RNA sequence: UAAGGUGAUAUGAACCGUUAUAACCGGCGAUUUCCGAAUGGGGAAACCCAGUGUGUUUCGACACACUAUCAUUAACUGAAUCCAUAGGUUAAUGAGGCGAACCGGGGGAACUGAAACAUCUAAGUACCCCGAGGAAAAGAAAUCAACCGAGAUUCCCCCAGUAGCGGCGAGCGAACGGGGAGCAGCCCAGAGCCUGAAUCAGUGUGUGUGUUAGUGGAAGCGUCUGGAAAGGCGCGCGAUACAGGGUGACAGCCCCGUACACAAAAAUGCACAUGCUGUGAGCUCGAUGAGUAGGGCGGGACACGUGGUAUCCUGUCUGAAUAUGGGGGGACCAUCCUCCAAGGCUAAAUACUCCUGACUGACCGAUAGUGAACCAGUACCGUGAGGGAAAGGCGAAAAGAAC
RNA sequence: UUUUGUAUAAUGGGUCAGCGACUUAUAUUCUGUAGCAAGGUUAACCGAAUAGGGGAGCCGAAGGGAAACCGAGUCUUAACUGGGCGUUAAGUUGCAGGGUAUAGACCCGAAACCCGGUGAUCUAGCCAUGGGCAGGUUGAAGGUUGGGUAACACUAACUGGAGGACCGAACCGACUAAUGUUGAAAAAUUAGCGGAUGACUUGUGGCUGGGGGUGAAAGGCCAAUCAAACCGGGAGAUAGCU
RNA sequence: CGAAGGUGUGCUGUGAGGCAUGCUGGAGGUAUCAGAAGUGCGAAUGCUGACAUAAGUAACGAUAAAGCGGGUGAAAAGCCCGCUCGCCGGAAGACCAAGGGUUCCUGUCCAACGUUAAUCGGGGCAGGGUGAGUCGACCCCUAAGGCGAGGCCGAAAGGCGUAGUCGAUGGGAAACAGGUUAAUAUUCCUGUACUUGGUGUUACUGCGAAGGGGGGACGGAGAAGGCUAUGUUGGCCGGGCG
RNA sequence: UACGGUGCUGAAGCAACAAAUGCCCUGCUUCCAGGAAAAGCCUCUAAGCAUCAGGUAACAUCAAAUCGUACCCCAAACCGACACAGGUGGUCAGGUAGAGAAUACCAAGGCGCUUGAGAGAACUCGGGUGAAGGAACUAGGCAAAAUGGUGCCGUAACUUCGGGAGAAGGCACGCUGAUAUGUAGGUGAGGUCCCUCGCGGAUGGAGCUGAAAUCAGUCGAAGAUACCAGCUGGCUGCAACUGUUUAUUAAAAACACAGCACUGUGCAAACACGAAAGUGGACGUAUACGGUGUGACGCCUGCCCGGUGCCGGAAGGUUAAUU
RNA sequence: AAUUCCUUGUCGGGUAAGUUCCGACCUGCACGAAUGGCGUAAUGAUGGCCAGGCUGUCUCCACCCGAGACUCAGUGAAAUUGAACUCGCUGUGAAGAUGCAGUGUACCCGCGGCAAGACGGAAAGACCCCGUGAACCUUUACUAUAGCUUGACACUGAACAU
RNA sequence: CUUUAAUGUUUGAUGUUCUAACGUUGACCCGUAAUCCGGGUUGCGGACAGUGUCUGGUGGGUAGUUUGACUGGGGCGGUCU
RNA sequence: AGGGGCGUAGUUCAAUUGGUAGAGCACCGGUUUCCAAAACCGGGUGUUGGGAGUUCGAGUCUCUCCGCCCCUGCCA
């Protein structure tokens, strides 16, 4: 039965990607937040 | 944005009363209006985003005098 | 999780 | 600075050095791919696609450089429209973003308390936004006092849980004055007479004192137990060094250090002196911040919730005097004191610690202490924001067990 | 543990080990204790600095009264023989402790409220651009040729191929029953069932964001969560309850 | 010459306890009198770790089905080979996109992983493997939509939007067959083609826009007709005489 | 030769018929709900060149970069915590029977689903058959059983004249031969004429393919023999209907629905989303749009304006800021 | 009657027997005309009722084929659990006893079965109540408020007539 | 003082006509390769409309809350000094 | 059941609500009409459900008791 992940690249790197997310500072804000805790990968673009 | 041109008039915020005194915020905007200014030296009309308040100034100090500080303020009238 | 058996005495 | 050395797991290999070009440490440079403010354009970050110009040639190409936007300034051109103006094209500068807390400002809750709940409280807190600095902000009386006087601002202790505020409930909560920390005063609203005066800012030029590598640094043997002595038992010695650490069990004299005594080619901080570049000191005569103060209306800020409510800020509507004049002295008036708003600048005492160094602890000792003593913001979970672990100890030496 | 009352067939616990709940700051009152004593004591700060300095202040030795005032008295009243409150009686500063107060205030636990973000890769609707619907029936309008009319109308035959038409696979839906219920599967399988050229279905993108969306409308759905999503913050909300 | 710790034993006090010792261990421990507390645990459906219980019980994942001989091996119901049997065959076959990321091929190994064993494996280890002018992507072009110079608006943040610039799921130049590797192939090889640009030569010569026009360029349903893929039969060729 | 393989050689390699959902077809016909854009491409000229440049044509020549390319891809490799009876878009579409991509059996190809071996109790699950009765069961014919195809005959109330209707009900179905040794039909060679001449036209009928019907015979209990494949009728409530809905206990009489009516709305429309700008409404204009209720169609929709709303009136009473 | 309490109203039809169904009656507790009324062909995984066919639905189950269950080998869970040396009866008792009293019975221990009890397991009861709990929703509850609307003033002027 | 007739004044009430604020989601020109915007020209409207402050009305459109206790369970009834 | 309301002329309703009960129709009597009615004139009617209390005095005020109405009898 279709469960709620069907994944899609392309529609992953328009929504969370580094671009998208630096795009508007409220997801810039994400990046400084993952920044100050040390994420090891800051967004979700390989 | 509601900003005067001469003044610097912007909105302010405040309460509104009532007769149990409850207050609910809101927001006080200047009377701005948009008028053609001739300019006697350019002999040209330039059009100024005033408040009333500041209708009044521009008769007292001058259309040359006011625009003066406008350059100086870099509002680029 | 469950869902809260209907067997209820009301 | 050096007789050793090619980072770690992590051996090995191949080598480099040994008295000074091994290595290591520090100063100053060089290089510094791609993404990212990202800035040639675009983009699903670490990719795609150019333009211009210079210079290369093997005539297939190739190598550099430049080309974002905005602000400011200056040129050149350039509409409707005659001048103009808007606009346009260049060229110079500057800004972009990131970062812990502290700071100023623009916005601004609710849970909660009131044993409910509207005023009130929580609270101008949380949070969002803007801006700046090493501090910020504030600041040189239209201030207070009370008929005596004080003399900018900030911070601390009192005053005092007082005076007051308050469904006069919950609660909120000064000031005067005093004791301290630290103190600093100036400029414009204008012209002269003097004159480059003081002072400040740039910079070089030295001195002094730091910072960024370092140098020297005292003094013990014997015996006993024991795998091993730093322990025991003897007898010494140093101490401006008995702070600590390491060494086969507890070391002042084994090692690293410590106390002291020293050190800089180069860079840099700080301070004094001094030289240039600006900067104006002093004197006289003037001038004395107007859509402002004040007022009406609606709010806000003052401990002060409209109350009899001064004072401050103003969204709205009005609107003076102006030194022969105004402001304040908690409604208001008179008298009397005190000050001169509607222009600015200003160090110190104050707040904070992402970061650097040293040191300290009746602080923790692996379920504790940072989430993390371990390749931890990792593994893992979640579309994402985000959440988030477990896991330390062989022995003195791996001698890690040939056969 | 909670109760008038539990062997109770009331709650709790599979066991062990580790961890796990009356603290802290400030102020205030009381007790104890120590010092000084009608006095006691300093705070900030200074300071080679736990000393010393600093008495700014605080408490006490005098109260009565709303207050002005008076004072071992005072208030009340015109006045008290009065009456109320006072007048012989040591306090103060440390330390420890018992209370109280403000803070999370002994610990654990809400459903929620508010703020800022993240989500329409699921699903709902919409937008753009593509795809899919075996086969077999029924035979509308219209058209032609006749018959009929003055002309129509009308009628017959033959052509035609209309439909949110029919039967029925793919596809899509999910009505009944059995199984399954620690599932093969956090909603399915088996046998039947409805739609199946349409208000159909589907792929790939896009858009609408939380008091908001979207909804052929069930308070449905909005990432296994919906009468107000999720994440973080206020936040150790509050919890007269256990 | 054996500290704490642990584990026994003995003694002792009214109790919480204390003392001493045997063994374990192998380096710390600490009198006395004071001082300070993260100062005493059985419970909180407490937290974390470890270990029981049910229990050698349920289950071992579609009732499509296996059997034998041989091989390898320490060991074969499960691997390899062979011969049968059975299952799918609009799929349970073949090729892709999306998505995954080496699972592909070869060698080697059986701890863990595989619901058993395993010599086997999508497990562990080491090598190898993905070859394009024509296939895709990139590129040119635009849809929905996004971003958006200036601009307009808005406390700030920001919102909308013009010129523009992105954005396929659509529109745009061209390759087929054969062969070959353990693993790749319209990519390699063989054979035979084709396309768009650049440069040069020769001849003939109106070129030219951010501009105009044409074209690109488009629905649903239905009806046949002409065909091919493909299948069948015959012929032909080769083999067979059961 | 290493079961692979490697090397060499290598015959025929045709016709007819059938035939797509593929191609012609981005066509044709028809309908109303009236069915992208841009660029490449073709062409036209402006300004700016017209000796040049540039264009056209023919050769020669260069260049075609970069990235992806294994493998899985209806699954043990993706989404489901699993080597999970689930989900996941496109392309390909063999033979016999059949209308068919249903179904049954097979080809190519791929598998036997990663615990087995015994035993053959109760009981449970998935199935088979059943004397006699035939719904007596049970809330209820739940389930099961039964019906089931093609052709033909025949078919009621009622009706909106379309339906109801596959109404019901019944008959015939195999095989062989004959009609007719392989028919009707379809396809169509050779041959023979004609051509301003070709992938031609007209004749011509060989050869293939091939129903359907009738008659005769024959086998069985049974010939639509398996799989596949409607149970039917009568009365009545509700909703007109196809459709939609509580993903995961409710698919309905609920919602929607065409239709009807009221009402608002004159276009800078009302309204809605937005502090605003603006956008939708709509590039529409009352034969339009929004809102509300009702819910095809047929016959119809009566009385009340006191209450509450709404609309109209504006004289008077009352009444804010302001003065 | 999808409405009717009394109520299984009364009568008729259907059945051997019909509280349902169908037809009427009207006494409409408490129908009623676009919150539409009445009819209505067709349609319906629509509700109720009846008939035929049909049958293991049943009288009343029997046998058979498979998959489990059982035995062996291998791998190997779970919810639960204060501790147990865990009998019946009658009585008592936080008032329904394996555990108390009395009395009876019972050698120790598995395996296959059935579920009466262990107030069995699951989940701090959804019903009820309570808290000066929470949330959504309604309205002529209260207080506000967006929006809409009124006027004054400002943006905002001139002239004339009454 | 009443009655007041006229007289200027000061405020308003309408009505009419203007343009010059303001409006234009009318036309035209330019910025300009532009259905935005701005500027220019012109027309129309016009001291209205519209906006600001203040103010009356309306306002479940949207919020924050209240909505008692005793009670042989609660509600209903009754009760509260 | 429980709670509210009601009982007035012959039938339907006013009542005053502490001191003396009306209206409509019906009925009766007399006119009018050939006659009935319609119309006109005139008029008599009541324990105010029953009882027991208040009070100097009750249909009225209080409480029971009959009869008749209207409401409730709800959550598991
Ligand atoms: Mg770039
Ligand atoms: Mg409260
Ligand atoms: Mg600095
Ligand atoms: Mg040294
Ligand atoms: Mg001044
Ligand atoms: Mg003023
Ligand atoms: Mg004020
Ligand atoms: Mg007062
Ligand atoms: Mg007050
Ligand atoms: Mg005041
Ligand atoms: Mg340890
Ligand atoms: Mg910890
Ligand atoms: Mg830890
Ligand atoms: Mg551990
Ligand atoms: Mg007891
Ligand atoms: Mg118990
Ligand atoms: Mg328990
Ligand atoms: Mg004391
Ligand atoms: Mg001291
Ligand atoms: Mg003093
Ligand atoms: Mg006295
Ligand atoms: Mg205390
Ligand atoms: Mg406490
Ligand atoms: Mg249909
Ligand atoms: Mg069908
Ligand atoms: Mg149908
Ligand atoms: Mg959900
Ligand atoms: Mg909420
Ligand atoms: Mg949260
Ligand atoms: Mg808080
Ligand atoms: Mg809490
Ligand atoms: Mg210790
Ligand atoms: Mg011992
Ligand atoms: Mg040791
Ligand atoms: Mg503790
Ligand atoms: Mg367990
Ligand atoms: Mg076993
Ligand atoms: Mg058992
Ligand atoms: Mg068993
Ligand atoms: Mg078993
Ligand atoms: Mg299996
Ligand atoms: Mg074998
Ligand atoms: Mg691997
Ligand atoms: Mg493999
Ligand atoms: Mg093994
Ligand atoms: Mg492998
Ligand atoms: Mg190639
Ligand atoms: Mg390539
Ligand atoms: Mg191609
Ligand atoms: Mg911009
Ligand atoms: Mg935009
Ligand atoms: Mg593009
Ligand atoms: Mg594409
Ligand atoms: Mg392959
Ligand atoms: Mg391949
Ligand atoms: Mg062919
Ligand atoms: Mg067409
Ligand atoms: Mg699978
Ligand atoms: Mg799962
Ligand atoms: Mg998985
Ligand atoms: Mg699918
Ligand atoms: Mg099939
Ligand atoms: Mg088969
Ligand atoms: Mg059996
Ligand atoms: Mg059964
Ligand atoms: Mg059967
Ligand atoms: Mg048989
Ligand atoms: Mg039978
Ligand atoms: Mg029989
Ligand atoms: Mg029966
Ligand atoms: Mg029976
Ligand atoms: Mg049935
Ligand atoms: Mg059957
Ligand atoms: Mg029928
Ligand atoms: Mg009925
Ligand atoms: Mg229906
Ligand atoms: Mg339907
Ligand atoms: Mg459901
Ligand atoms: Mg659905
Ligand atoms: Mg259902
Ligand atoms: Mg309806
Ligand atoms: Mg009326
Ligand atoms: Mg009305
Ligand atoms: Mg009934
Ligand atoms: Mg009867
Ligand atoms: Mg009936
Ligand atoms: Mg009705
Ligand atoms: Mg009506
Ligand atoms: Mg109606
Ligand atoms: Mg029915
Ligand atoms: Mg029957
Ligand atoms: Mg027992
Ligand atoms: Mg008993
Ligand atoms: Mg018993
Ligand atoms: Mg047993
Ligand atoms: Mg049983
Ligand atoms: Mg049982
Ligand atoms: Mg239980
Ligand atoms: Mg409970
Ligand atoms: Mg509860
Ligand atoms: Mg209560
Ligand atoms: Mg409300
Ligand atoms: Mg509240
Ligand atoms: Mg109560
Ligand atoms: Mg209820």
């Amino acid at each position: 039965m279709k469960r709620t992940f069907q994944p899609s690249v392309l529609k992953r790197n328009r929504s969370h990607g580094f671009r998208a997310r630096m795009a508007t500072k409220n997801g810039r804000q994400v990046l400084a937040r993952r920044r100050a805790k040390g994420r090891a990968r800051l967004t979700v673009s390989k | 944005s509601r900003v005067c041109q001469v003044t610097g008039k912007r909105p302010v915020t405040g309460n509104n009363r009532s007769h149990a005194l409850n207050a609910t915020k809101r927001r006080f905007l200047p009377n701005l209006h948009s008028h053609r200014f001739w300019v006697e030296s350019e002999k040209r009309f330039v059009t100024l985003r005033v408040s009333a308040k500041g209708m009044r100034v521009i008769d007292k100090k001058g259309i040359d005098t006011v625009l003066a500080e406008l350059r100086a303020r870099g509002e680029k009238y | 999780a469950a869902a809260a058996v209907r067997n209820a005495r009301w």
